[PDB]
Parts: structure tokens; C-alpha cells; sequence
């Protein structure tokens, strides 16, 4: 869900 | 950054780019010890890259520098993200220059339709993964609060903002979390999350910066 990598929910 | 424009080397010279042996998020330099990013990409072992366009490539605007502090927000709350918002402190001060500047905090909140500037080394792809080496821009508005809270009910803060597209095909992707959303040249979002990218009806969601401006700067007077 987050935009980082990688995402995180 | 999905449907959005190769920058040009050096024209966004505040978005850095974090590492850890590979690009994970982006963040915007306030002053020349101080980034800001997303609590969310919180993490032990950061290299700040300054000056970056081709983040694979070496082509001599670069400054590598270690990240000596991070400093989530307080009250940040990783299943809400509210307050995602993080302040990363440089081991040694960057050298200010034409490709390497600060970008400045908002004084007032901006408000639904300011054109703003998103960019970041995220996946262009809303479907699959394709993982640029220079820097993409994407020109985005931000969203009426209401149209914000319909699409993704129930999870939109005080501290949240929706901009983009309702009709796909334009947004912030996975590797972009972190980096800036700048209105009138003021750093209004940190791209934070979304349902998917670039998706229908699903914009993204920032974090409202202009309500964090007393903290960022108690917090870099004390540390
Ligand atoms: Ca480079």
C-alpha cells in the first residue's frame, strides 16, 4: 500500500 | 512515477534518493544537514544520494552521504500512516550548489487544484514493474478533500491529502514514497500511499506537510 520498496500494507 | 516525463538531469536539485544497496525512497533536502521523507521508509543503514539524475550511473554531480539520524514524527501510527512523515539528519553537511538545493516549507496550506510537481526513481508501470534510471517528473493536482475521502473511505486523515488523476494512468508508484510533492515551490506532500498505482478513482495520498512545520523545525533546532 506504501510507495516504498517494497510496499507494506 | 507512473505516466509522467524525464525531468532532465538536475532540475528537481532537492529530491535525494535513499539507498541501501538499491534505490527504496526518495526525500527532499530542507537545508544542507536535514531531509525530509516518509516515516514508513524507515530504515537502518541509509545512504542520502544528492545531485542523482541516472541513479546507476555515475556523471559527477553526485554527493553520497550517510544518514547519521532518522526521526520519525512522534505520534506516527504505521497502520493508519497518519503523521508519516521523517526527518533524516546528513553525517556530514552537503555541499549547496546549482544541482544540490533546498527546497523550501509551506507557510500556509495549498489548496484543491494547485498544480503541484511530483517526482521520484519509482516504477512507471501500473501494472508490473519497470524501474527507471533517471529521475521522472509528474505535474499533478491536488484532490477537493471530499473527492479524497470518497475514494478511499474511512482512511483519509487531517494529515492526508489525494492528488492526481481519477481516471488512471498518472501517479506516484513504489519507490517514490518519501520524495516531494512541491505547489508554488513549497514542499506541501511526501508521497506516502495508495491503492495500487495509477489505478481508477484510486489517487494517491500525501502527507499534508503545512501541518508539520513547527515540528520539523523544533526538531532539527534540537538534534
Ligand atoms: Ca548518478
Amino acid at each position: 500500500c506504501t510507495k516504498s520498496i517494497p510496499p507494506q500494507c | 512515477i507512473v505516466g509522467g516525463y524525464t525531468c532532465g538531469a538536475n532540475t528537481v536539485p532537492y529530491q535525494v534518493s535513499l539507498n541501501s544497496g538499491y534505490h527504496f525512497c526518495g526525500g527532499s533536502l530542507i537545508n544542507s544537514q536535514w531531509v525530509v521523507s516518509a516515516a514508513h521508509c524507515y530504515k537502518s543503514g541509509i545512504q542520502v544520494r544528492l545531485g542523482e539524475d541516472n541513479i546507476n550511473v555515475v556523471e559527477g554531480n553526485e554527493q553520497f552521504i550517510s544518514a547519521s539520524k532518522s526521526i520519525v514524527h512522534p505520534s506516527y501510527n504505521s497502520n493508519t500512516l497518519n503523521n508519516d512523515i521523517m526527518l533524516i539528519k546528513l553525517k556530514s553537511a552537503a555541499s549547496l550548489n546549482s544541482r544540490v538545493a533546498s527546497i523550501s516549507l509551506p507557510t500556509s496550506c495549498a489548496s484543491a487544484g494547485t498544480q503541484c510537481l511530483i517526482s521520484g526513481w519509482g516504477n512507471t508501470k501500473s501494472s508490473g514493474t519497470s524501474y527507471p534510471d533517471v529521475l521522472k517528473c509528474l505535474k499533478a493536482p491536488i484532490l477537493s478533500d471530499s473527492s479524497c475521502k470518497s475514494a478511499y473511505p474511512g482512511q483519509i486523515t487531517s494529515n492526508m491529502f489525494c492528488a492526481g488523476y481519477l481516471e488512471g494512468g498518472k501517479d506516484s508508484c513504489q519507490g517514490d514514497s518519501g520524495g516531494p510533492v512541491v505547489c508554488s515551490g513549497k514542499l506541501q506532500g511526501i508521497v506516502s500511499w495508495g491503492s495500487g498505482c495509477a489505478q481508477k478513482n484510486k489517487p494517491g495520498v500525501y502527507t499534508k506537510v503545512c501541518n508539520y512545520v513547527s515540528w520539523i523545525k523544533q526538531t532539527i533546532a534540537s538534534n
